[PDB]
């Protein structure tokens, strides 16, 4: 039904500005009581930062109150602006809808969340290497040397999801990230079924499709 | 300002058992005959999902095994029968005062039987060797509990300082974990040795398991 799609995330510079947008579909933005932005630092909890009500009234968290929230009924979208960005602002930002009954500030409809990385470093695309297999066989892809987070890995364009393990990325000493995604398949299918891992790195516009073949 | 204290920080319970989480507010959240406390469920990589609102009202579309109770400053979230998909971090949140703060979260883990890991070892790809660096990857697959040890051996010499590990979240399909270890060597050092082993120690193993391969075979 109602879908909240976020955009405007990614790599931003310290001291620069951030402009997020939450597009609402299958639902008129004038029907929600309020629209909110909620962020979550990596490994930390949730923090509400801003809201705007149907009557145009706005409110902000005093811990960040260099922040502006706005609403465009014509475009059916509301926005979040932040300047003087610091390292503490690196977080996954969500957009959420308020409530009409039993209080207004419990959120039942959330967006998918976009990651905002505050860093002066340069974006680097990843190198995708195959993990070739030797009952059940294992194979995977090695996504190496990219910045910043995140990287989305799928197998066979999303058709293969069972037995897939995409591990958390590790921060290498070089300052770059590196993760691996593996999958367990029947050994009798290595000759007939193909296996393509789809690596997508949005901050660098990198989309690599590597086929893992038995050596 | 209202502050929330969730308890416990984490717990481990067998599947089908009852789980109880508590939330304590620094001041009352009761108003007009309602307790403005809410509960959320957040699974790995997903957005938080509302479970209970106004202390005890079940959100539409949420399984009936979730329920809330309490009033004033003390509240309770209960899972009557823990299911494998209920592995998540659970948050309480007061909706009575700006800035509508969330609790610090409670991690709920499913405690299943012991499962030994399936070990796989991967040689570095010939495409990566063109860059001068070799990455040897060892995979520990579908094991419980989470604790596991990986020891790299290059030509029977134990390695140190040149590997990095990574463990997945608990997999609701299996209630198990998986571990990926990457040994990083230079191309020259990789081409100068024969046997690359991955020794795995785990509770589900009576003896340590060692997977290895010979370079050039």
């Amino acid at each position: 039904e109602v879908q909240l799609v976020e955009s405007g995330g990614g790599l931003v510079q310290p001291g620069g500005s951030l402009r997020l947008s939450c597009a609402v579909s299958g639902y008129s933005i004038t029907s929600g009581y309020s629209w909110n932005w909620i962020r979550q630092a990596p490994g930390k909890g949730l923090e509400w930062v801003a809201s705007i009500t149907y009557d145009g009234s706005t409110n902000y968290n005093p811990s960040v109150k260099r922040i502006t929230i706005s609403r465009d009924d014509s475009k059916n979208t509301f926005y979040l602006q932040m300047n003087s960005l610091r390292a503490e602002d690196t977080a996954v930002y969500y957009c959420a809808r308020g409530s009409h009954y039993f209080g207004h500030w419990h959120f039942a409809v959330w967006g998918q969340g976009t990651l905002v990385t505050v860093s002066s470093a340069s974006t680097k695309g990843p190198s995708v290497f195959p993990l070739a297999p030797s009952g059940t066989a294992a194979l995977g892809c090695l996504v190496k040397d990219y910045f910043p987070e995140p990287v989305t890995v799928s197998w066979n364009s999303g058709a293969l999801t069972s037995g897939v393990h995409t591990f958390p990325a590790v921060l290498q000493s070089s300052g770059l990230y590196s993760l691996s995604s593996v999958v367990t398949v029947p050994s009798s299918s290595l000759g007939t079924q193909t296996y393509i891992c789809n690596v997508n790195h949005k901050p660098s516009n990198t989309k690599v499709d590597k086929k893992v073949e038995p050596k | 300002d209202i502050q929330l204290t969730q308890s416990p920080s984490s717990l481990s319970a067998s599947v089908g058992d009852r789980v109880t989480i508590t939330c304590r507010a620094s001041q009352s959240v009761d108003y007009d005959g309602d307790s403005y406390m809410n509960w959320y469920q957040q699974k790995p990589g997903k957005a938080p999902k509302l479970l209970i609102y106004a202390a005890s009202y079940l959100e539409s579309g949420v399984p009936s095994r979730f329920s809330g109770s309490g009033s004033g400053t003390d509240f309770t979230l209960t899972i009557s029968s823990l299911q494998p998909e209920d592995f998540a971090t659970y948050y309480c949140q007061q909706s009575h005062e700006d800035p509508y703060t969330f609790g610090q979260g409670t991690k709920v883990e499913i405690k299943r039987t012991v499962a030994a890991p399936s070990v796989f070892i991967f040689p570095p790809s010939d495409e990566q060797l063109k860059s001068g660096t070799a990455s040897v990857v060892c995979l520990l697959n579908n094991f419980y509990p989470r604790e596991a040890k990986v020891q790299w051996k290059v030509d029977n010499a134990p390695q140190s300082g040149n590997s990095q590990e990574s463990v997945t979240e608990q997999d609701s399909k299996d209630s198990t974990y998986s571990l990926s270890s990457t040994l990083t060597l230079s191309k020259a050092d990789y081409e100068k040795h024969k046997v690359y082993a991955c020794e795995v120690t785990h509770q589900g193993l009576s003896s340590p398991v060692t997977k290895s391969f010979n370079r050039g075979e």
